[PDB]
């Protein structure tokens, strides 16, 4: 499982 | 410019529209058309700048990382080499990728960031840039592949130094920066100690500070520090 | 054609590619290439056609949709009229969705219609014409908006004659051009009592051969049987 | 709520 960046909403 | 007949009040406007209709590559492009008029952006404006282009370079890694998968599928003793098709698709969707890349780049290089005079004007363009190198590196492989790397790191610890000394440790764009870094390290310089510390400290540091916000401050800052703890979750 | 240096099977190799990456305008793009080498299609080919084009006119009409649904708002006694921007926009949807159906209609026209000889592909084919008009229904206001209606109406009729003759009532593409000239008559041609009688009797007439089918084709057939229910329970 | 058409999948 992927990092978790910073969303767009 | 294809959109340089547009009054750049229309192009924001279709942007709006666009976002809507989830049709981001239009966004992108009117986007890309109002910053062409030369003026600085407002909050508003750059939060539509960077969420057209996220949404667009969005589908696009998600694409590469399906095709990748399927051509190192493919190029191993098991199933089958199906000649060089998956390699060749792989290669136009990573050029695209790479395409959005350098204009988004190309934006921020001309002119966004040097007319970029307050902190969060200036860190969140500095921020997109680091992002921007981060996801060339994602895709990179070459002789360049170091100095891509470096070039999101200096691009994110400029916009760290500006935020520490600029603004609180709450604030959203500083939030974004710190969790943004930290998927950097993790994911691209293989830095995964570098990654939970700056994750932790940025998380410690908002928490404290909480007690000055707002409700709606709150809820924003708050919504951004549950990422830096997710991603402490996995990482740990 | 970009795509007329490319093999046929390596075209659709990457039309199967896109597919898993979800780029479904790369997908139209290599399915539109692999017509144009002026073979017939296979049924799974034909599948990949149709999967690719109705992808990209379904995020169109949805778009579409949207943008329409702001334009009436706008166009009222109530908030404020923002000057030509939605309607210009909407304007380009438009034309773009009407560009995408023009394309498949002449693909089917040159020459994919007339070549086909059995009941699948030729019935597959006018199932498509119908499609495509009724999209093009969907958005058309003007002095054509009656004969476009006609021209889905007569390919969707001419589907059904040979449908009737040449394959069994549970056929999946007998039933699921039976469900769209259902949902022509309710949404376009105003002819909600047509659309019921027709959905009740394909799926009564569907229901009776059950029993013929294998465990693979019940589960074929029934799949769309439930489509014809729902719209039935809507309708209803 | 919009009649519903043969799917792709
Ligand atoms: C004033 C200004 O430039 N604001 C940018 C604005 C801050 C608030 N915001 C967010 O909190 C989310 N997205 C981003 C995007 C980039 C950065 Cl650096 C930080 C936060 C919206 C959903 C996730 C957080 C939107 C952008
Ligand atoms: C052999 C041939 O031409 N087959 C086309 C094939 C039939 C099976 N199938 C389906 O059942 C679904 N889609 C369609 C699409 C068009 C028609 Cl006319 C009928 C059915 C797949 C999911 C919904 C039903 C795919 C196409
Ligand atoms: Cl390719
Ligand atoms: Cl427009
Ligand atoms: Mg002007
Ligand atoms: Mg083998
Ligand atoms: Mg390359
Ligand atoms: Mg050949
Ligand atoms: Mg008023
Ligand atoms: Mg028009």
């Amino acid at each position: 499982q992927r990092s978790t960046s910073t969303p767009n909403v | 410019g294809a959109m340089g007949s547009m009054e750049r009040a229309s192009l924001i406007q279709k942007a709006k529209l666009a976002e809507q209709a989830e049709r981001y590559e239009d966004m992108a492009a009117f986007m890309k058309g109002a910053v062409e008029k030369g003026e600085e952006l407002s909050c508003e404006e750059r939060n539509l700048l960077s969420v057209a282009y996220k949404n667009v370079v969005g589908g696009q890694r998600a694409a590469w990382r399906v095709l990748s998968s399927i051509e190192q599928k493919s190029n191993e003793e098991g199933s089958e080499e199906k000649g060089p098709e998956v390699r060749e698709y792989r290669e136009k969707v990573e050029t695209e990728l790479q395409g959005v890349c350098d204009t988004v780049l190309g934006l921020l290089d001309s002119h966004l960031i040097k007319e970029a005079g307050d902190a969060e004007s200036r860190v969140f363009y500095l921020k997109m840039k680091g992002d921007y190198y981060r996801y060339l590196a994602e895709v990179a492989t070459g002789d360049d592949k170091k100095r891509i790397i470096d070039s999101a790191r200096s691009a994110y610890q400029e916009a760290m130094d500006i935020s520490k000394k600029e603004m609180p440790p709450t604030n959203p764009i500083r939030l974004g920066l710190a969790l943004n870094f930290s998927v950097f390290h993790y994911e691209i310089a293989n830095s995964p100690e570098e990654a939970i510390s700056l994750a932790k400290t940025t998380f410690d540091e908002a928490m404290a500070d909480l007690h000055t916000l707002s409700e709606d401050s709150y809820k924003d800052s708050t919504l951004i520090m549950q990422l830096l703890r997710d991603n402490l979750t996995l990482w740990t």
